[PDB]
């Protein structure tokens, strides 16, 4: 049994070591500490409103579902309701983020396997969506836009019209991409029956997201525990019949289309009203009030110096991120700094997956497995 | 693996119903019609126009809610805006601001040293939200790519004051964000 | 308002010998148990044909540097069939070999290695292999309340003297700590 | 002379203090004023009602404008 | 055009991805032709501020604790009795093998 | 701290005070498309097979006539 | 009629002997819990519901009908659950823990802290 190394597209930094035999991967094992930062230690020596950008930095492809999960955790721990327009725009952008992540993962998978034109077309579409981000608030990626209790700024005018234009042209673009890949005998023979996963060992190794929904078992948090407006937003939730690379791929495309259905359902129901709060003790007052009234200045000052204090208990909060069940565990006590905020990105489950499900294959199939897993070492290590 | 033998039989007994079906599927997989379809789509995109923004002459689209090279504005009278609240330093999530003040001679309070080591300053935005007088702001300039770390350690307010070379442009943005912010 | 059913049934049919505390909150239902029966309790679940959990979501450590039992291990795990999740939370001190669950849920080797180096809590059976997250030979366990934010020895720079080296910390612009507290 | 010497370096163009002394007083008519500039937002400088019952100008503590009562 | 015989390029419900200036963004984000006044409060609050009744936060019940001994354990074990029903409920859901063009003629969403 | 800021001009009560102008126009802009649709309109089986076989036979006949000329 | 097409899950494999295997498994579990363990708790529960499921499968006798009436996912999934339950019983009697000796505290804690409706909570299945 050879002992080969694998230190590679730019599909992240990761160190695979492979006990090999001929062209068979008898045992693959990843070394993962290669990008560590101490995000939990920092959050602790930090705060709530100051630690939001950390969640923005974890899993840096899907750059808003993380803030959405952290905001849900703080609200649950805090009992701070949020207005309907805030909920609606927040779901809208969570779904745009899902589409972003799916484009990137799917077409980077296509590049690992060998295609390139899908990568470039998907990256054009990603440019459009990132333009939506940077128009609404902040830079292209890492838009710290979902604070505890709602959003930071209202969205501009015309953004909905642009959303609609993108919706139509993007239905067409997904159709093009699927025609380009789904059905090409090369892609089919390269993807199908590569990395089968029975639901028993799926639930054992603790997969989530598309992975868990690949082979059989039909369970996503949006339908099970519908955290946000999602009820009024009926959708489809596809499910694969024989868990493997091809079925996870088709799941991803159907999830893109369902996300389009949601992204249209929102700008038809969005209830024009207020955003983000009704207490200038958990959400800071806007500029006019802050510079005209008196107690608004007191609350702005206290809220940007020490932040809000949340009570004693500890909670767990999960969100259907584009990858899987992104989890946050808060152990806050009294004071304004989050005691022991623990992350539960699905990267760990997916890498142990790689370990067991990458046996008795070839190195091209190892690359294919990483592709279909859609790993981001940022979130797997944090 | 006994079932796979049984499954592969039915799957063949199902699609191979008539002769037309087998013949069609065979010359389908034998004349590469999906290959031809992919090639034709590709050739269409080839003939079609491009994107290729041609950077150094026509830059990309932005939004007044942009974040970039910081700046310290000042009143129309030429009088500085910053008053040393320490709010920007307090809310800095990266602690990338250092600020040290003193009572001036005429009486008003101002900043003796104010610096933002731009690197350690990730560009998050909280600056322009904590300021009660709109002193510090993020002008829409992203072309500053010096060749020595020390520069990106923007100096003790001096270069930050020179952000006023954008004072017109920045001003525009602020007006368009006075409504909803 | 979520999973009173599974929790109630699990508590009313359990062998009540090995349950030290039960909390039916609305944040999350807690079975605080003794570290001696943890494997027994978890193997009861995942097998009983009503409260079958079958998936372990997280194994996180919490540090309380003011109690005799310093650490706190926590297992967050759901039931995909019965749409419910519970949080089994055990206590653990400095060196005290805690049982493993890699036999039941194979998805704990990585989470148990992570709780081996981040914290210092041991693990008697297999999963206590070498460290995972922290880089290499590392002095402390860098997530308790003692390992400072900037680390003991962390300067790491190139040396044309030889090649590259790791030397003790002499960082500039020391970490400022603001107070912000509020006596009401 | 010392503060602007601590922060400013050029000493060719006039310092902020010099400009805000170059602007003359306002000579308002009543007994109480409020300094922002000309807009309520987008110009900051929250309301800073300042009395005018002394024979010398009164500074504003943001953007010192030195209002002065006109008549007796 | 020579391709135009099969694929999305030969479908009347097909759109390209080169949105012209006038049709995509005819109003720049800065100087719009309107004047938006975002809401920030409800009238009831803005003229009847009352922060405890608004801040039902910190208005939560206290944490209630109880200890149990062998006597109470035995009593509960005896009084307790299961039933053929309401053990827990089950959360069952299965595949359906639905089409694609169904919902709203395959359009609305 | 909200009345005139939000809207000063002419209202008699706090209700019906502001003008918002935030969301979509009346109608939902469209019904949009989300389902795939790839028409299959190429010559399916017998057309292409007869094309291949006929052009092969005729090309062979032409090769024959040409080799006659060359001889 | 209508033997089966596919259970829908990848790990489970259909079996036409659903009724017979369920009868055998349930009889065995009834016998095991009937003779072996002490008459408390877990034993009470398992006796009750297992004899229930035995009776209902034996009476319905048509696997479609046994699913539709018993009200659980699939006969295969029920087979899995029964096998796992019997395995659990074996483990339990290997390390028989029944009976609280004395000096026993089980602190029941409860706080009714209200949480908003827009937070992920596993709403009960109807
Ligand atoms: S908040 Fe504004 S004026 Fe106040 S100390 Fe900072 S930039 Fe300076
Ligand atoms: S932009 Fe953010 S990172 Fe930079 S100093 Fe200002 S508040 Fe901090
Ligand atoms: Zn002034």
């Amino acid at each position: 049994n050879f002992t080969s190394n694998f230190g590679p597209a730019a599909h992240g930094v990761l160190r695979s070591v492979l006990e090999m035999n001929g062209e068979v991967v008898e045992r693959a094992e990843p070394h993962i500490g290669l990008l560590h930062r101490g995000t939990e230690k920092l959050i602790e020596y930090k705060t709530y409103l100051q630690a939001l950008p950390y969640f923005d930095r974890l899993d840096y492809v899907s750059t808003m579902a993380q803030e959405h999960a952290y905001s849900l955790a703080v609200e649950r721990l805090l009992n701070c309701e949020v207005p309907l327009r805030a909920q609606y725009i927040r779901v809208l952008f969570c779904e745009i983020t899902r589409i972003l992540n799916h484009l990137l993962a799917l077409t980077t998978h296509a590049m690992d396997v060998g295609a390139s034109t899908p990568s470039l077309w998907a990256f054009e579409e990603r440019e459009k969506l990132l333009e939506f981000y940077e128009r609404v608030s902040g830079a292209r990626m890492h838009a710290s836009f979902i604070r505890p209790g709602g959003v930071a700024q209202d969205l501009p005018l015309g953004l909905c019209r642009d959303i609609d234009s993108f919706t139509q042209q993007f239905a067409s673009r997904i159709d093009e991409l699927e025609e380009m890949l789904t059905g090409n005998r090369i892609w089919k023979q390269r993807l199908v029956d590569i990395g089968t996963v029975t639901a028993q060992q799926a639930k054992d190794w603790g997969f989530s997201g598309v992975m868990l929904r690949g082979p059989g078992v039909c369970w996503d948090l949006r339908r099970a525990a519908p955290y946000d407006v999602y009820d009024q937003l009926d959708f489809d939730v596809p499910v694969g019949t024989r868990g493997d690379c091809y079925d996870r791929y088709c799941i991803r495309i159907e999830e893109m289309r369902q996300s389009m259905r949601i992204i249209w359902q929102c700008p038809n129901k969005i209830p024009s009203g207020m955003i983000k709060a009704d207490d200038r003790k958990l959400c800071p007052p806007s500029r006019c009030r802050m510079k005209l009234s008196m107690e608004s200045s007191i609350h702005h000052f206290e809220l940007y110096t020490e932040g809000f204090s949340v009570p004693a208990p500890s909670t767990y909060t999960a969100v259907e991120a584009p990858k899987g069940e992104f989890g946050v565990f808060l152990v806050s006590n009294g004071s304004n700094r989050p005691y022991r905020c623990k992350i539960r990105a699905p990267g760990f489950a997916h890498l142990q997956g790689l370990d067991f499900m990458s046996k008795h294959h070839m190195l091209a199939d190892v690359v294919t497995i990483i592709g279909t897993q859609d790993i981001v070492s940022g979130e797997v290590d944090r | 693996t006994k079932l796979e033998d049984e499954q592969r039989e039915q799957l063949a007994k199902e699609i191979s119903k008539d002769w037309s079906s087998v013949f069609e599927r065979s010359i389908n997989t034998l004349f590469l019609t999906e290959m031809v379809r992919g090639l034709m789509l590709t050739l269409k995109y080839f003939f079609e126009t491009k994107v290729t923004i041609n950077y150094p002459f026509e830059k990309g689209p932005l939004s007044p809610r942009f974040r970039g090279e910081h700046a310290l504005r000042r009143y129309p009278t030429g009088e500085e805006r910053c008053i040393a609240c320490k709010l920007c330093e307090a809310i800095c999530p990266a602690q990338a601001i250092t600020i040290e003040a003193e009572e001036r001679e005429d009486g008003s309070r101002r900043t003796t040293r104010y610096d933002i080591d731009m690197t350690k300053c990730i560009y998050c935005g909280f600056c322009q939200e904590a300021c009660p007088v709109d002193a510090i702001v993020e002008g829409p300039n992203f072309e500053f790519a010096t060749e020595t770390h020390e520069e990106l350690l923007y100096d003790k307010e001096k270069l930050l004051e020179n952000g006023d070379r954008w004072e017109t442009e920045i001003a525009e943005n602020l007006r368009s964000e006075s409504l909803y912010r | 308002m979520d999973n009173q059913s599974i929790f109630k049934y699990s508590w009313e049919t359990l062998p009540k010998k090995w349950v030290k505390k039960m909390e039916r909150s609305e944040h999350g239902n807690r079975f605080d148990t003794k570290t001696d029966y943890l494997f027994q309790l978890l193997c009861f679940l995942k097998l009983h044909t009503y409260t079958r959990v079958q998936v372990l979501i997280d194994i996180c450590g919490v540090d309380y540097p003011s109690r005799k039992r310093r650490f706190e291990v926590v297992y967050n795990l759901l039931s995909t069939r019965y749409n419910s999740r519970i949080r089994v939370q055990t206590s653990a001190d400095e060196v005290t070999r805690i049982s493993s669950v890699v036999s039941l849920f194979p998805s704990a080797g990585w989470w148990e290695r992570e709780v081996w180096d981040m914290f210092g809590v041991s693990s008697i059976n297999h999963p206590d292999l070498r460290r995972i997250l922290t880089d290499y030979g590392f002095e402390g366990h860098p997530l308790r309340k003692d390992f400072p934010l900037s680390g003991y020895v962390e300067v790491r720079y190139d040396d044309p003297e030889k090649r590259v080296v790791s030397e003790p910390i002499e960082m500039t612009q020391e970490f400022r700590y603001f107070d912000f507290a509020s006596p009401w | 002379s010392n503060h602007t010497a601590k922060w400013m370096q050029d000493t060719s163009k006039k310092s902020p203090m010099e400009l805000i002394n170059e602007v003359p007083p306002i000579k308002v008519e009543g007994r109480i004023v409020a300094c922002e500039g000309d807009t309520n937002p987008a110009l900051g400088h929250p309301i800073e009602f300042i009395c005018l019952d002394l024979p010398e100008p009164a500074v504003c503590k943001y953007c010192g404008l030195r209002y002065v009562q006109d008549h007796h | 055009k020579p391709w135009e015989i099969t694929g999305p390029c030969a479908d009347p419900e097909y759109r390209s991805a080169v949105p012209l200036a006038t049709e995509y963004r005819l109003q720049c984000p800065a100087t719009t032709k309107e004047k938006p006044c975002i809401p920030n409060s409800l009238p009831e609050t803005v003229y009847d501020i009352k922060y405890f009744s608004r801040d039902q936060r910190r208005n939560r019940p206290p944490i209630r604790r109880t200890v149990l001994k062998k006597a109470d354990v035995e009593k509960l074990a005896k009084e307790q009795t299961f039933a053929v029903s309401d053990f827990p409920p089950v959360y069952l859901n299965s595949a359906v093998e639905e089409d694609i063009n169904a919902i709203g003629g395959g359009y609305q969403g | 701290t909200e009345a005139y800021i939000r809207n000063k001009p002419g209202m008699v009560s706090v209700k019906d005070m502001p003008v918002l102008q935030d969301g979509p126009p009346p109608g939902g802009f469209a019904p949009v498309r989300f389902a795939r649709r790839i028409p299959n309109k190429g010559p399916s089986a017998v057309a292409i097979f007869l094309a291949a076989f006929g052009t092969f036979s005729w090309g062979m006949y032409q090769v024959g006539q040409g080799n006659k000329i060359r001889r | 009629a209508k033997v089966k097409a596919s259970t829908g899950i990848v790990g489970l494999e259909v079996v036409p002997n659903a009724r017979e295997v369920l009868i055998g498994l349930y009889s065995k579990t009834l016998k095991e819990i009937q003779k072996v363990p002490e008459d408390e708790g877990y034993r009470k529960a398992v006796e009750s519901f297992t004899k229930h499921r035995l009776s209902v499968c034996k009476e319905e006798e048509d696997w479609e009908a046994i699913e539709k009436r018993l009200g659980c996912g699939q006969v295969e999934e029920l087979i899995e659950e029964a096998q796992d339950e019997l395995k659990l019983i074996s483990y339990m009697i290997e390390w028989d823990p029944w009976g609280v000796p004395d000096d026993y505290e089980c602190e029941v804690i409860e706080n009714d802290a209200p949480v908003p409706k827009h937070v992920p909570l596993h709403r009960p299945p109807p």
